[PDB]
């Protein structure tokens, strides 16, 4: 396991936190021009290093209705526990992860910093 | 300047 | 849940001299629930170009808003504030008597 | 003395989604810059044309906070009404307050910050700045969040440190006229109320130090029977008025005078009407 | 639940070098103490970009800087001159928020731990 020089290492997965703040459309194109995903979440001890952390983080989940639910990148089931308010989340506007474990459902043409997430070989 | 941090209450 | 009761004073910026121009002022103080709203009144009717400080808090958490425009006092023209807020069971409408 | 006490406040819209957050930067007693959420421009904007010349770097580095501290006041306004076990349709304020001081040397005086949910304190930091303090008995979990994750260090760092700095930064940058002591334009006004009574009311016009203190005394010593006074008021371009009154026997006016107690003044000005 | 070999299991990997981080209140001393007990040394600063990340990590640390007393230069583990801006009776450094800050070295603060 190894990762890119501007990119922190943690249980083999390479993660790639923003300097600048972009859009939710924007930043995901960006993940993969650098080869990796928006960040999609396992659980709260996935960001536990980034513990103090108050800045808030765009995340690889949306809205679409196929399934009339969020789910993420790849088109897993969000785990109904990890964000309690998932019933509450405005379906034209995105969400923003914190490794507080809150979350922001936000307005996608909007600007934040963002997250990136690489892992096995 | 404003503080560069706050409280997560 | 604290209710605080706003606090209206209505007066003109310089000494309220006729026919040339000058400020008139509204400073409303003191109250907490933030949604209030504030008209000034040129025989009964609201101006329209009303402009409002940006809001901000005293030592005690307490609201304060200033409004102001741009008139000119007449022997004949009685200027005057009024403010509805959630504290008031109806709007109270307070004078400007040109020597306060 | 100086201050660089900022004001934060934040209105929970149920309706809308983002909640209303409006922050001001105070030196002295001139708000100089803003920010609103709800403008055409959510970015932070000048007030006091002493920081027009200002360039992007310190703009986009203080809207940075401003927007950040919005979203994290978000959640509070979340994380509050789970506390306090409150209906999820009400209407909720959280105001954050933090302010530096400089004395007589002009290094350091003191240093002060607190939160409050809804008109009630519901933190302060304390007069150590080293460890906070539940006021609200269900505030301690605040407290405990917060004194266990070190936040305090962080703004014992703020307020000694860097809002000294700016405080200094911004004052030779608005020199010519923060700085610039405005005496206040003085006279006595005569209203009668029947024949046998009649209100003296003794005026304070126009002066930047906001601290004033007016008093009326009779021929000596000098009773404070029957006064009034009102509320410090802002000119509008950025000066102070106040003025006090006192209801006198008609006839005999001349035993009641005014003093006038004020930073700029070099004497505390005597008025007789 | 597998992690890199180059260092320990909890630890992050930002720039050939491993990480520790904190989450615990203790002093300049122990903070030296408990990362020599890992095999590993006290958080040196290499690059002002490194700074930048670390920030973004975990905001307070204790970093392997010391004067002797209030009058001499600041000093790295090493016993070499430390080479960047550092700001009575505080003698141990601090990282806070993208720059180094003179610290009481009695005061309970968070270390990070450093490696090659």
């Amino acid at each position: 396991c190894s990762c890119q020089e501007k990119w922190v290492g943690y249980r083999c997965n390479c993660y790639f936190i923003s300097s600048e703040q972009k859009t939710w459309n924007e930043s995901r194109h960006l993940c993969a021009s650098q080869k990796s995903s928006l960040l999609q979440l396992q659980n709260t001890d996935e960001l536990d290093f980034m513990s103090s952390s108050q800045q808030f983080y765009w995340i690889g989940l949306s809205y679409s209705e196929e399934h009339t639910a969020w789910l993420w990148e790849n088109g897993s089931a969000l785990s109904q526990y990890l964000f309690p308010s998932f019933e509450t989340f405005n379906t034209k506007n995105c969400i923003a992860y914190n490794p507080n474990g809150n979350a922001l459902d936000e307005s996608c043409e909007d600007k934040n910093r963002y997250i990136c997430k690489q892992q096995l070989i | 300047v404003m503080a560069p941090r706050t409280l997560f209450l | 849940m604290i209710q605080r009761t706003p606090k209206i004073q209505v007066y003109s910026r310089h000494p309220a001299e006729n026919g040339k121009s000058n400020f008139l002022n509204c400073y409303v103080s003191g109250f907490h629930p933030s949604d209030i709203e504030v008209d000034l009144l040129k025989n009964g009717e609201r101006i329209e170009k009303v402009e409002h400080s940006d809001l901000s808090f005293s030592k005690d958490w307490s609201f304060y808003l200033l409004y102001y425009t741009e008139f000119t006092p007449t022997e004949k023209d009685e200027y005057a504030c009024r403010v509805n807020h959630v504290t008031l069971s109806q709007p109270k409408i307070v004078k400007w008597d040109r020597d306060m | 003395s100086h201050s660089l006490k900022y004001f934060h406040t934040s209105v929970s819209r149920p309706g809308r989604g983002e909640p209303r957050f409006i922050s001001v930067g105070y030196v002295d007693d001139t708000q100089f810059v803003r920010f609103d959420n709800d403008a055409a421009s959510p970015r932070m904007v000048p007030r006091a044309p002493w920081m027009e010349q200002e360039g992007s770097e310190y703009w986009d580095r203080e809207t940075r906070s401003a927007r950040d501290t919005a979203q994290i006041f978000r959640v509070n306004l979340r994380t509050l009404r789970g506390y306090y076990n409150q209906s999820e349709a009400g209407s909720h304020t959280l105001q954050w307050m933090h302010g530096c001081e400089l004395g007589p040397d002009r290094r350091f005086l003191r240093g002060y910050e607190q939160f409050a949910y809804d008109g009630k304190d519901y933190l302060t930091l304390n007069e150590d700045l080293r460890s906070w303090t539940a006021v609200d008995t269900a505030a301690q979990i605040s407290e405990q969040k917060s004194n266990d994750a070190s936040e305090a260090e962080h703004q014992r760092a703020y307020l000694e440190d860097t809002c000294v700095e700016w405080l200094h930064k911004y004052l030779e940058k608005g020199k010519e006229t923060l700085l610039h002591l405005e005496p206040p334009k003085t006279h006595v006004t005569h209203h009668p109320i029947s024949d046998h009574e009649a209100t003296l009311r003794c005026w304070a016009l126009g002066f930047y130090p906001a601290e004033i203190t007016l008093t009326w005394q009779q021929d000596g010593e000098g009773h404070t029977q029957d006064t009034e006074l009102v509320e410090t008021r802002p000119a509008g371009d950025g000066t102070f008025q106040k003025w006090a009154a006192v209801v006198v026997p008609s006839g005999e006016e001349q035993r009641y005078t005014c003093h006038v107690q004020h930073e700029g003044l070099p004497e505390p000005v005597t008025l007789r009407w | 639940a597998r992690h890199c070999g180059h260092c320990p299991e909890e630890w992050i990997t930002y720039s050939n070098s491993c990480y520790y981080i904190g989450k615990e209140r203790r002093t300049w001393e122990e903070s030296l103490l408990a990362c020599t007990s890992k095999n590993s040394s006290l958080l040196s600063i290499d690059n002002e970009e490194e700074m930048k990340f670390l920030s973004i990590i975990s905001p307070s640390s204790w970093i392997g800087v010391f004067r002797n007393s209030s009058h001499h230069p600041w000093v790295t583990m090493n016993g070499l001159a430390f080479k960047h801006e550092i700001k009575a009776e505080l003698n141990c450094a601090v990282l806070q928020v993208n720059r180094l800050k003179s610290a009481q070295c009695g005061s309970s603060i968070i270390y990070h731990c450093k490696h090659k």
